[PDB]
C-alpha cells in the first residue's frame, strides 16, 4: 500500500519508531480499507 | 492568544553541529545518553 515491507515485524525491527509509525499507519490504512470492502460485500452477499 | 497550564524551559548549551539531535525523533549521542524530547513534543526548541 506504499509500506516499506509487508510485514510488521520487518519494519519495526529495521526502522526506528520515528518512521515505523509511518510505514505502520500506511499498512493500517490499507489492511482497514481491505477489512471494510470485505465486510460491506459480506453485508450485501448476506441481504442477497 | 493560547493559555497553557504548565510551560517548562530546559536550558543547556551545545555546538550548532548538534542542534539537530534537539528536536523530536532524531538519533545521536545526546538524544541517546544525554536527552530526548518525547516523539509527540508541543512546543518550540529554542537557541542563540
Amino acid at each position: 500500500f506504499g509500506a516499506i515491507s509487508s510485514v510488521l515485524n520487518d519494519i519495526l525491527s529495521r526502522l526506528d519508531p520515528p518512521e515505523a509509525e509511518v510505514q505502520i499507519d500506511r499498512l493500517i490504512t490499507g489492511r482497514l480499507q481491505s477489512l471494510q470492502t470485505y465486510v460491506t460485500q459480506q453485508l450485501i452477499r448476506a441481504a442477497e | 492568544d493560547l493559555c497553557f497550564t504548565n510551560v517548562y524551559a530546559d536550558s543547556f548549551v551545545i555546538r550548532g553541529d548538534e542542534v539537530r539531535q534537539i528536536a523530536p525523533g532524531q538519533t545521536g549521542k545526546i538524544a541517546d545518553y544525554n536527552y530526548k524530547l518525547p516523539d509527540d513534543f508541543t512546543g518550540c526548541v529554542i537557541a542563540w
